[PDB]
C-alpha cells in the first residue's frame, strides 16, 4: 500500500490535492462566510465558520493535507487569529506555483522567489504600520474597544455584542499590566451556563465555577468578618463527620447497646469533624462526598457553607487564586494550607435557579471567570469561542500597537508593491515574483467572493484607489456599509499577525514544494 | 454542494405538510419492533420519532425541538414556514444564480416587514373584561383545534377559560394541575380547586380536615433511623434481631417526636412509613400522607406552600403549610384527596373525563399545551386575526416592502412572500378546499382592503374572522416568524457537510 | 405520492373484508388458517379468525383492533363492523375515483352516520329490563346456536338471575367480570347456579380434621404466604399469632411457589383454629377475589388484620362426586362488589368450554338491552331499512352530501347482500324483495334461513339488540375516517 | 397536457441562445456531417432541426408564419410562447389548475397588455426628418444578429435612405439587394438604378435614352416553336433549312412589327439568335436574352413594361421607359443597369463584400430590415425597446392581477413572469448579471421612468431615447399577439393521436 509516481507529475498530484483542502475552508473566509456542517463522532451537529475547527474536524486522507492541518495549528497555537488565511494564501500560492511547474520553472527556482518576494511584502507593510496606541491612554482604550467589536459583531452575538466587547476590554484592561507589558491569556477562564441571553451575561471580577451551596441553611456569602484570614476552602476528598464508607459497611452489631453506641460515636466526630473544619481553618467545605446533615447543623453556628461531589481541577482554578493545596487529612490544614479569598456569594441570575458560586478578592484578583448566556446550548459554544478569539485580539493589540488596516486592502497594498518590484526584476525570478501578487490576489477575492461581490471587478476597484490614489485603506465592502475605508469603520488588524500570517505561509510554500515522495507503508 | 445541501430541509417539509390544519391528515408510525403501531397528528410525535440522515434535516430538528419547550406551540408552522422558505431558495439558487448570502440577507430585511405587519394588525382588549374574556374563549376556540378533542371542544374551552382565569395574575403553569380519568364521554371533563391526589391520609383519621398544618417530611421513614442508618443486624439468635429493630422504633419515635414538635395536624411524606412511625402520627391525631412523588412533594410545595423539611430542629426557622379544607372523597372510581384554600392559592385543578387510555393521552398532551399558550395571552394581551388573515396580511406588507429595495435582494424578499402564501395553500389543501380559488380569493379580499376576512374551512368560504372568532396570539405568530427567520439564517448558511471520524 | 398510499390502503384494507365476506350468518362458510406456530385452526368465529391472523399491514391491523373494540362495546356483530367497514371502503374508492378529497369523504361519511342512529332509534322496537319474557326471547335467539338447546330454558333466566340481581333498569355500565362463568366438569344444565358470591378453583383440605367450611366467618385476603426455614411448629405456631388476632375464620392464600400458600401443618393448626382452609389459589383468580371481596391484600402477614377481612354469611366447600367447591356466599362487605358467579355443568369438558362462550355472549345481549334498551329486527332488516330511510331523504340533499350520502347507502347493502349470499339466495331477488316489503310493509321483515325465503323476522322470532347496529354504524364511521385519514407511512425510531 | 406542453419547451432551448446582438451561435451538422453550418439565424435554426415531438411541429409552424408575415420577431415570438409554457407547467403539477382556466387567463391578459404597448406609443408624422431620425434608429436594432454589428452605422443609412427615398408603395419587389463579391461591408453602396445582373447582346446600342422598352415572352432564336414530334425526312437540305429560314423570315417580319412600335430595347425571357438580334441593330434597339423571371417580373413594375408574348401584329401592347440604359461594370462582373422607369421610385442595395458565405446573411438581414421599415411607413408608432416595453407590459399585467377573481390571478401572474423572462434571455445573452439587471429594470420601471432599457453595451440600465432603441408599435404588437396566439393552439392539445406512419 505504497505510491508510485517519478518525475514533478508527483508534485501536481500533491497540489491538486492542497486544491481540494482550500475548496472546504475557502467559503469560510469573512463576516458574511458560509458554515460547515460537522459530523460528530457520535452524531453531534456542529455549525460553526471557525476554520480552526473546520480544519480541526476535518478528516482527509491525502497525508499533503495532513501536514495542512499540522502546519496551520501554529497559527492557532501562537497568534490564535487567521488560521483560515494561512490555508487559503497556501492554496493560491501552490496553485501559481503549478503554473510555474508547467513553464518549466524549478522547484527550488520557485521557493527561492516566494522567499525573496515576502522580504519585500513585509517590508512593505511596515512602510504604512499605524499605531494604535498613539496618544492617550484613554485613546487606547477607546480604539481598543472599536477593534475588539469587529470580531464580536460577526457572530451570533452580533445583535448587543457590545456587551461581550464591554467584558472583553474590561478584562484585559484589569488582566493586562503595562509594567509587565505582557498578558497571560490563561488567567481568564470561560464559563457560561446554557440557556438565557446577551444580557444575562455578567462580567465578574473573580473566579465563578458550576457548583452551589449543598445546604439551604447555610449562608450564602461568607465574609472574613473584619480581619480574619479571608475565607479558606476546605478541598478534601473525605467529609467532616464520622467516617462512613461510600462502598460498603459491614459492622456487625450484636445488641442494641452496640446498635446505638454508633449514634455515640457520631455525636462526638459530628462536633468534632465541624470543630476540626473551624481549627483546621476552613471557612467554608467542599469535599468530593457530601457531608453529614447532623455536622451540617453543627457546622450552621460558625457559618460554614460546604459543597458536595467536586473534581479537583474545578477547585484547583480557586486554589490557582487563592492558593489553595490538596492536603490528605483536614488536621494539617492551616490558613495556608487552606487558600483564602475575600468574599464567596452565591449569584441567582432572573429565572436561572442555577445559584452559581463566585469567589472574589474584594480587589483586582489575579483571575476573572466571566458569565456567558445565550439562547441556545451550541450559541453558548460558540459564544464563548468569540470571547476567545476576541480575547486574543486584545492580546495582540496589546503586544504590539502596531496595527494594519485590513480587510483585505493591506494585501492589495502589499499586491501592488509585488508588481512595483516586478520591473525591477528582469530575470528568471520575474516569472515567480509575479506569481506572489496573483496568490496575493486571491485573499482579497475571496472575502469578495464569500460577499456576493465581482470577483474580478472588486479586485480592480480595490486597485484602482489604492494605485492611483494612496495607501489609504481600500478595502472589501463585506459588511455591508457604504463604501470602502476601514479606517472610517474602525476594521483594523493586528500588524505581528498579518506579518506571521505572510511569513508561515511561505513556509508551507517550502513544506509542500520540497516533498517529493509520498511512502505510506503498512501495519503489522 | 447546495445540490445535497438544502435539499435535506425539502424531506422535511413534507414529512409535516399533511399534519398542518383543523382538518389535517394523519401519520402512520411503524419502527422494526412492529409493536409501534401510532397514528397522530402531532407534530411533536411526528418530528421526534422520524429517523433522518441528512444531518441538515437534524439541524431542523433541533430547531423545532427549541419551539417546543420555548412556547408548546406552532410548532408545525415552524417546520412549515422554514421549510417552504428553503424550497423558494432553492428555486432563487438554480433559476436566477442567486449568491447564498444574498438570500440570507434578504429574509432578514423581510423579517423587518413582516414584524410591522403583524404590529399593524395588533387588535388587543384591555378595556371591555368581557371582551378580553371573550377573547381567550376564541384564542382557545384556535388552540385547542387539532386534536382529537375537537368534536368537544366547545366544553374544553370553558375548562381552559376558567383555569386561565383563575390564575388571575401570576402566569405560573405549575399552578395548573391535570388529571386523567378514565369514564365518559370528554365532556364530563370538570375544574376543581382540590389539587387531587390519589392517595388518602391517616390510618384512622377523620377525612373532613379544616385549618390544617401539614408538614411535609422529604425522606425515607421506613423504619426511620436517626442518622444511624447504615448500621447492620448481624446477630447470633433472631430475638437480638427484634430487640435491635425495637431500638429503631426508639429512634424513631425521636424522629416523629421532632416531627411532631411543630404542633401540627397533618403530615405528608415523600416516602413509605412504618406502621410503628405511623401509627405514631395516628396515635398522635395527625393527618399523615405518604408515597408522595416528584409531583406530589413538588406540588405541594406550590400548594401548601411548605418546604421538604429536611430539619425538623424547631417549629419555626421555616415555612409550614396551611390548607383550608383537607377533603378526602371517592371521586372518579378512585379515593382521592383535595386540598382546598391551600396557602395563598389562586390556582385550581382540571380534571380530564375520558373513555381510555390513549384518548387521555392526547387530552394530556392537547391541554398542557392549550394552557401553555394561554399563559402568554396574560402577559401579552394583543391578539392577532386567525383563519390565514395573518400569514396574507404578512404576504401584503413583504409585497409592499418589495416595491421599494435593490435588485438582487427584490428576488428574494417578493419569494419571502410566495413563501407566507404557502401557508393558507397548505391549511386549504389540507381542509380539502380548492387549494388555488380560497388562496386566490383571499388576494383579491386583502389587496383590495378588507384586512379582517380568513378562510371558513369549515363551511367552505372566505368569512370575517372576527366575526367567525378565529384568533391568534401576538406572540405565537411572532414567534412562527421569528423561528423561522433564525431557522433559514442557519439552513442557508450551509456550503458542505464535514464528516469527523464516526464511530 | 400522497394519493398513492391512499390507494395502497384502501386496496390492502378491502382484501382484508375478502376474507371476512365468507362467515356472516349461522349458514355462512368456514375459514381454515395456519398459524406461525404450526397449528391449523379452522372456525367461522369472525373475532377468531381475525385474532389468530395476526396482519402484517400495520394499516389492515386496525380492522382487526376494530373487532376487540365491537367484542368490548356491545359483545356481538364482530363479523357485522368488518364487513360493513369494507363496503364503507369499497364505497371509498368509488368516491376517490369521483374526485371527492379525503376529508370531504371523511366529514360526510360523520354526518350520514349521525342520521344513521336517529334511524335506528326510529326502528326500536321499546323494550325495558323489567320485561322478563322478552328477556328471555331476547336470549333464546343466541341460544339457536345451542348445542342441545333442550336445556336452552335453562340457561335462559339463568343469565337473567345473574344481571337482573347485580343491575336493575336503574343502571349504565355493568361489569362482565362482576358475573364470572365458572365451569365445572361434568352433570348437566339441569344443574346450573347462580352464586351470588365468589367460586374458587381450589379445593379445601386433602388431610383429616378439616373443617372444609365456617358458617359466619371472615375471609382472609392474603398474598402474604406462610413459611417457616420444634423450630418447624414454632415459626408457624409463631405465625398463629397473626392467623387468631385478625379474627379471620377463612383463609385464602394467593398462590406463591417461593412461599407455600398453606403449610403442611397448617391444615392442623387451623382445625384447631377452625378455619377454612384453601391453599394454591391462582393468582389470576386472585384478580377475580381480591377486587369482588370489597376487602384489600396483605403483602405482609404482620399486616393481616381485622379491617382487610371479608364478613360473609356463609363460606361452603361443595362436594358432590369429588367436586369440593369452595365459595362465599354473602360478601355483604362496605366495600364490596356485586360479585355473581356461574356454575356451569355438562356432558364433558368440550361441552361446558363451549356452554361459558355461549353464556358469556347471552351475557353481552343482556349487556347490549342494559346499555341500550330497545330490540331491533335481524336478517338485515335494519340495514334494509336505513337505506330506505337514507336514500328517501338524501334526495332532499344538496351539493356534495348528496353524492357522499348516496354512496353511503349503496353500502348499507353489503350485510343484506352478504347474508343472502351465504343462504344460497340470489342476491338480486332477495335484496329486490326486501326494498319492496321495507317500501310498502313492515320495518320487521328481513331475511330467514328457516322458511327458505324473506319473511317477516318478527314473526320468525329473530331479533337482536340495538346496540349492535348502533354500534356497528359508529365504530365503522369511526374505522372509515382513520383509514381514509392515513397520508403516509413512516417509519419509526 | 404534461408531456403536450412540455414537448414543446425543447424548442425554446434551441433558440434560447439566440435572443440579442450578443448571441451565441448553434453548430448544424448534417446527415453528411460534411456540411456543417455555424448561424445565428433563428429561422434557419428552427428550420433546419428536425423535431420528433409533435407539439413541436406546431410551434415551429408558427414561426414560419411570423418568417413570411412580418420577417422579424421569429425568436422573440417563439420564446415568448415557450415561457409562457415554461409558466404553465407550474400552474399545472404544483398548482392543479384546469388547461381551459389557464387558457381564458392567458387571453385575458394579451388584451391588458396590448392596452400597455398602446399608451407608450410615440409618434412622429410631423418633422419627418425626425422620423427620418427614429427610422435610423429602428434600423440599429433590425440590423442585428449578423457581422454587420461592426458597420451597422454605416447600413442603417444604406436602408433609411432607400425607405425614406421610395415615398410610396410598399411594395418590396420596388427594392432589390445584389450580392457582389469583392469590397468590404462599408463599400456597399446604395443605387437608384434597380441594377440588372446581365449584359446581353452582339453589337448593340450600349447606350439608350428616352427608351422604349419591350419585354418579350417569346421565342426568337430558332424554329418549331412549340412543335413537337416534327421531322425533315428530305433529299435536299434547302427543303429542311427553309422552314428555319422561314420562321427567321417570320422573325424578320416580327423585329420589324417590333420595330413599328417605336421601341428602343428589346428585353427577351429566352434566348435570342444572332441575326433576330442583328437586326435589332439597325434599329437602334438593344437586345437583351434570357433573362429570367425572377428578375424581369420585378422590371415588369419597375421599368413599367409589358409581356407582350405575341408579336404578330403591331400596335398590339404596352411598352416600358427608361431614361437611361447602361451597361455598369463593378466587381469584375458587367451590369445592365436602369435610370428614369415608369414609377421612377425603384432603388437597389448593391453589396460589396468579401465572401458570398457572409454576403448570404447580410442579404436576408436586409431583405428583413427593409420588410419591417415597410411596415412602419405605415405604422408611424413606435415604442421603446431594450425590455423597456417589455417591462412596461409587465407593469400594467400586474394591474390587471390587483383587480381579477380567483382562478385568473394565478394565470395573469404567469403571464407577467413570462414577460419577466423576455430581458432574462437577453441579458444572460449579453454575458450580464441577469438577476440585478432585470430586477433593476423591474425597479426603474415599476417606480416610475418609463424610459429606462438595458445598455447591452455597458451592463447597465440608461434610457433608450438617447441610447437609441426603438422598435415597431406594429413589431411589438405581433409578438404578443401571436405568443397568446401560439399558446392558445398549444395550451388547447390535451393529448397525441397518431394515425399508423405511411
Amino acid at each position: 500500500n505504497k505510491k508510485r509516481q517519478h518525475g514533478l507529475e508527483a508534485k501536481k498530484s500533491h497540489i491538486l490535492a492542497a486544491r481540494s483542502v482550500a475548496s472546504i475552508i475557502k467559503t469560510s473566509l469573512g463576516p458574511r462566510g458560509l458554515d460547515k456542517i460537522l459530523i460528530s463522532p457520535d452524531g453531534e451537529i456542529t455549525i460553526t465558520n471557525d476554520g480552526a475547527t473546520i480544519l480541526s474536524q476535518m478528516e482527509l486522507d491525502n497525508e499533503i493535507a495532513k501536514l495542512l492541518v499540522q502546519l496551520s495549528k501554529s497559527q492557532d497555537d501562537e497568534i490564535g487569529d487567521g488560521t483560515t488565511g494561512v490555508v487559503v494564501l497556501a492554496s493560491a500560492l501552490l496553485d501559481q506555483a503549478l503554473e510555474l511547474i508547467q513553464k518549466g520553472i524549478h522547484p527550488i527556482k520557485i521557493a527561492n522567489g516566494f522567499d525573496e518576494a515576502a522580504k519585500l511584502a513585509i517590508s512593505k507593510l511596515e512602510e504604512t504600520c499605524d499605531d494604535i496606541s498613539a496618544s492617550n491612554d484613554e485613546l487606547f482604550r477607546d480604539f481598543l474597544l472599536r477593534a475588539a467589536k469587529t470580531s464580536l459583531g460577526s457572530k451570533i452575538v452580533s445583535k448587543d455584542h457590545d456587551r461581550f466587547a464591554e467584558m472583553a476590554v474590561e478584562a484585559v484592561i484589569n488582566v493586562m499590566d503595562k509594567d509587565r507589558k505582557d498578558v497571560d491569556f490563561d488567567l481568564i477562564k470561560m464559563q457560561g451556563r446554557v440557556g438565557g441571553s446577551i444580557s444575562d451575561s455578567k462580567l465578574i471580577n473573580g473566579v465563578i465555577l458550576d457548583k452551589d451551596f449543598s445546604h439551604p441553611q447555610m449562608p450564602k456569602c461568607v465574609l472574613p468578618k473584619e480581619g480574619s484570614d479571608g475565607v479558606k476552602l476546605a478541598i478534601l476528598t473525605c467529609p467532616f463527620e464520622p467516617p462512613k464508607p461510600k462502598t460498603k459497611h459491614k459492622l456487625d452489631i450484636s445488641s442494641v447497646e452496640e446498635y446505638q453506641k454508633l449514634q455515640t460515636y457520631e455525636q462526638d466526630k459530628f462536633k468534632e469533624m465541624i470543630d476540626d473544619v473551624k481549627k483546621a481553618g476552613a471557612d467554608v467545605v467542599i469535599c468530593q462526598w457530601g457531608f453529614d446533615d447532623e455536622a451540617n447543623h453543627l457546622l450552621l453556628q460558625n457559618d460554614l457553607p460546604a459543597v458536595r461531589w467536586v473534581g479537583g481541577q474545578e477547585l484547583e482554578h480557586i486554589a490557582i487564586s487563592t492558593n489553595g493545596r490538596i492536603v490528605p487529612r483536614f488536621q494539617d490544614l492551616s490558613k495556608d494550607k487552606l487558600g483564602t479569598c475575600s468574599r464567596i456569594y452565591e449569584q441567582e441570575f432572573g429565572t436561572t435557579k442555577d445559584r452559581m458560586l463566585i469567589i472574589e478578592q474584594s480587589k483586582e484578583t489575579k483571575t476573572v471567570t466571566c458569565f456567558v448566556r445565550g439562547s441556545n446550548k451550541m450559541i453558548v459554544d460558540e459564544a464563548e469561542r468569540a470571547l476567545h478569539d476576541s480575547l486574543c485580539v486584545v492580546r495582540n493589540l496589546v503586544k504590539d500597537s502596531r496595527v494594519v488596516y485590513g480587510g483585505g486592502a493591506a494585501e492589495v497594498t502589499m499586491s501592488l508593491a509585488v508588481s512595483e518590484e516586478a520591473d525591477k526584476q528582469r530575470g528568471i525570478d520575474q516569472y515567480a515574483f509575479r506569481g506572489f501578487a496573483q496568490a496575493l490576489d486571491t485573499i482579497p477575492m475571496t472575502l469578495a467572493e464569500n460577499s456576493g461581490l465581482d470577483p474580478i471587478g472588486t479586485l480592480s476597484t480595490l486597485k484602482s484607489k489604492q494605485l492611483k490614489e494612496k495607501i489609504s485603506n481600500i478595502g472589501v465592502d463585506c459588511l455591508g456599509y457604504g463604501s470602502n475605508d476601514m479606517k472610517e469603520l474602525f476594521v483594523v488588524d493586528p500588524f505581528i499577525g498579518k506579518k506571521q500570517q505572510i511569513l508561515l505561509a511561505t513556509q508551507l510554500c517550502r513544506m509542500i514544494l520540497k516533498i517529493d515522495n509520498v511512502i505510506i507503508s503498512g501495519k503489522d | 454542494a447546495r445540490l445535497s445541501a438544502f435539499v435535506g430541509a425539502i424531506a422535511v417539509g413534507d414529512l409535516v405538510k399533511s399534519t398542518l390544519g383543523p382538518k389535517g391528515m394523519d401519520k402512520l408510525l411503524q419502527s422494526a419492533s412492529s409493536n409501534t403501531c401510532m397514528v397522530t397528528n402531532d407534530g411533536a410525535t411526528i418530528l421526534k420519532s422520524i429517523p433522518l440522515d441528512n444531518p441538515a434535516a437534524k439541524v431542523l430538528v433541533n430547531i423545532s425541538k427549541v419551539q417546543d419547550d420555548e412556547v408548546g406551540d406552532g410548532t408545525t408552522s415552524v417546520t412549515v414556514l422554514s421549510a417552504e422558505l428553503l424550497r423558494e431558495a432553492e428555486k432563487l439558487i438554480d433559476q436566477s444564480k442567486i449568491h447564498p448570502q444574498t438570500i440570507i440577507e434578504g429574509y432578514r430585511l423581510a423579517s423587518a416587514a413582516a414584524l410591522d405587519a403583524l404590529t399593524k394588525a395588533a387588535v388587543d382588549n384591555s378595556h371591555d373584561k368581557t371582551m378580553f374574556r371573550e377573547d381567550l374563549i376564541h384564542i382557545a376556540k384556535t388552540t385547542l383545534s387539532s386534536k382529537i378533542l375537537s368534536q368537544d371542544k366547545d366544553h374544553f374551552a370553558e375548562l381552559a377559560t376558567n383555569a386561565i382565569l383563575r390564575l388571575k395574575g401570576s402566569t405560573n403553569l405549575e399552578h395548573i394541575q391535570i388529571i386523567k380519568i378514565l369514564g365518559g364521554k370528554l365532556s364530563d371533563s370538570f375544574l376543581d380547586e382540590g389539587f387531587i391526589l390519589a392517595k388518602k391520609f391517616g390510618n384512622n383519621q377523620p377525612k373532613r380536615i379544616e385549618n390544617a398544618k401539614i408538614l411535609i417530611a422529604n425522606t425515607t421513614l421506613d423504619t426511620d433511623k436517626v442518622k444511624i442508618f447504615g448500621t447492620k443486624f448481624k446477630v447470633d439468635s433472631t430475638a437480638k434481631l427484634a430487640q435491635l429493630e425495637k431500638a429503631e422504633r426508639e429512634k424513631m419515635k425521636n424522629k416523629i417526636a421532632k416531627i411532631s414538635k411543630f404542633g401540627i395536624n397533618t403530615f405528608i411524606n415523600r416516602q413509605l412509613i412504618y406502621d410503628y412511625p405511623e401509627q405514631l402520627f395516628t396515635d398522635l391525631g395527625i393527618n399523615s400522607i405518604e408515597h408522595a412523588d416528584f409531583e406530589g412533594v413538588e406540588r405541594l410545595a406550590l400548594v401548601t406552600g411548605g418546604e421538604v423539611v429536611s430539619t425538623f430542629d424547631e417549629p419555626s426557622k421555616c415555612k409550614l403549610g396551611e390548607c383550608d379544607v383537607i377533603e378526602e372523597i371517592m371521586l372518579g372510581e378512585q379515593p382521592f384527596l383535595k386540598f382546598s384554600g391551600c396557602k395563598a392559592g389562586e390556582a385550581c385543578t382540571i380534571v380530564l373525563r375520558g373513555a381510555t387510555d390513549q384518548t387521555l393521552d392526547e387530552a394530556e398532551r392537547s391541554l398542557h399545551d392549550a394552557l401553555s399558550v394561554l399563559s402568554q395571552t396574560t402577559k401579552e394581551t394583543r391578539t392577532v386575526l386567525g383563519g390565514g388573515c395573518a400569514e396574507m396580511v404578512m404576504s401584503k406588507a413583504v409585497d409592499t416592502e418589495a416595491q421599494n429595495i435593490d435588485g438582487k435582494k427584490s428576488l428574494a424578499v417578493e419569494a419571502f412572500a410566495r413563501a407566507l402564501r404557502q401557508l393558507p395553500t397548505i391549511l386549504a389543501d389540507n381542509a380539502g378546499f380548492d387549494s388555488s380559488e380560497l388562496v386566490s380569493k383571499l388576494r383579491s379580499s386583502i389587496y383590495n382592503g378588507i384586512s379582517t376576512s380568513g378562510l371558513d374551512l369549515n363551511n367552505g368560504t372566505i368569512a370575517d374572522m372576527r366575526q367567525l372568532g378565529i384568533v391568534e396570539s401576538y406572540k405565537l405568530k411572532r414567534a412562527v416568524v421569528s423561528s423561522a427567520s433564525e431557522a433559514a439564517e442557519v439552513l442557508l448558511r450551509v456550503d458542505n457537510i464535514i464528516r469527523a471520524r464516526p464511530r | 405520492k400522497p394519493q398513492e398510499v391512499r390507494k395502497a390502503n384502501i386496496i390492502a384494507a378491502r382484501s382484508v373484508a375478502d376474507a371476512i365476506r365468507t362467515s356472516l350468518g349461522p349458514k355462512g362458510m368456514d375459514k381454515m388458517i395456519k398459524t406461525s406456530r404450526g397449528e391449523i385452526i379452522i372456525s367461522n368465529d369472525g373475532h377468531t379468525i381475525l385474532k389468530q391472523m395476526a396482519i402484517l399491514h400495520p394499516v389492515a391491523r386496525m380492522l382487526v383492533e376494530v373487532s376487540a373494540a365491537q367484542d368490548s362495546e356491545a359483545g356481538d356483530g364482530t363479523t357485522s363492523v368488518v364487513i360493513l367497514t369494507g363496503a364503507l371502503l369499497g364505497a371509498a374508492e368509488r368516491l376517490l375515483n369521483k374526485g371527492i378529497h379525503p376529508t370531504i369523504i371523511a366529514d360526510s361519511f360523520q354526518s350520514a352516520a349521525k342520521r344513521s342512529v336517529d334511524i335506528l332509534l326510529e326502528m326500536c322496537h321499546k323494550v325495558s329490563l323489567s320485561d322478563r319474557e322478552q328477556l328471555v326471547r331476547a336470549a333464546s335467539t343466541s341460544l339457536s346456536s345451542k348445542i342441545v338447546s333442550q336445556y336452552s330454558s335453562f340457561l335462559a333466566p339463568l343469565a337473567v338471575d345473574s344481571v337482573l340481581k347485580i343491575s336493575d333498569e336503574n343502571s349504565k355500565n355493568v361489569d362482565l367480570n362482576d358475573i364470572r362463568l365458572v365451569k365445572k366438569v361434568g352433570g348437566t344444565i339441569d344443574d346450573t347456579e347462580m352464586i351470588d358470591g365468589v367460586v374458587l378453583t381450589q379445593t379445601a383440605i386433602k388431610s383429616a380434621g378439616g373443617p372444609t367450611r365456617k358458617e359466619k366467618a371472615k375471609i382472609g385476603l392474603i398474598q402474604f404466604q406462610i413459611s417457616p426455614p420444634k423450630e418447624e411448629r414454632a415459626y408457624l405456631l409463631n405465625i398463629c399469632k397473626k392467623i387468631k388476632k385478625a379474627k379471620c375464620n377463612v383463609l385464602l392464600i394467593q398462590k406463591s411457589i417461593l412461599r407455600d400458600a398453606v403449610n403442611d401443618l397448617a391444615l392442623h393448626f387451623l382445625s384447631k383454629l377452625n378455619i377454612m382452609v384453601v391453599k394454591d389459589i391462582e393468582r389470576e383468580e386472585i384478580e377475580f377475589l381480591s377486587k369482588g371481596l370489597g376487602c384489600k391484600p396483605i403483602a405482609d402477614i404482620e399486616l393481616f388484620t381485622e379491617d382487610r377481612l371479608g364478613s360473609a354469611d356463609l363460606v361452603e366447600e361443595i362436594d358432590s362426586d369429588g367436586s369440593k367447591i369452595v365459595r362465599v356466599t354473602g360478601i355483604r362487605n362496605n366495600n364490596a362488589r356485586p360479585t355473581v358467579s356461574v356454575v356451569i355443568r355438562g356432558a364433558n369438558n368440550m361441552i361446558i368450554d363451549e356452554t361459558e362462550r355461549s353464556l358469556h355472549d347471552a351475557l353481552c345481549v343482556i349487556r347490549c338491552l342494559v346499555k341500550e334498551r330497545g330490540l331491533i329486527a335481524g336478517g338485515g332488516a335494519p340495514e334494509i331499512e336505513i337505506s330506505r330511510r337514507l336514500s328517501k331523504e338524501a334526495r332532499s340533499m344538496e351539493g356534495v352530501q348528496a353524492f357522499i350520502w348516496q354512496e353511503f347507502a349503496s353500502a348499507l347493502e353489503v350485510i343484506p347482500t352478504t347474508l343472502a349470499e351465504n343462504a344460497g339466495l340470489n342476491s338480486i331477488k332477495v335484496v329486490t324483495e326486501l326494498r319492496s316489503k321495507h317500501e310498502n310493509g313492515e320495518l320487521n321483515d328481513g331475511i330467514s334461513v328457516r322458511r327458505s325465503g324473506t319473511t317477516n323476522t318478527y314473526e320468525e322470532h329473530i331479533l337482536q339488540p340495538v346496540l349492535v347496529s348502533t354500534s356497528a354504524i359508529t365504530l365503522a364511521s369511526e374505522c372509515v375516517k382513520s383509514i381514509l385519514r392515513i397520508d403516509d407511512i413512516a417509519f419509526s425510531r
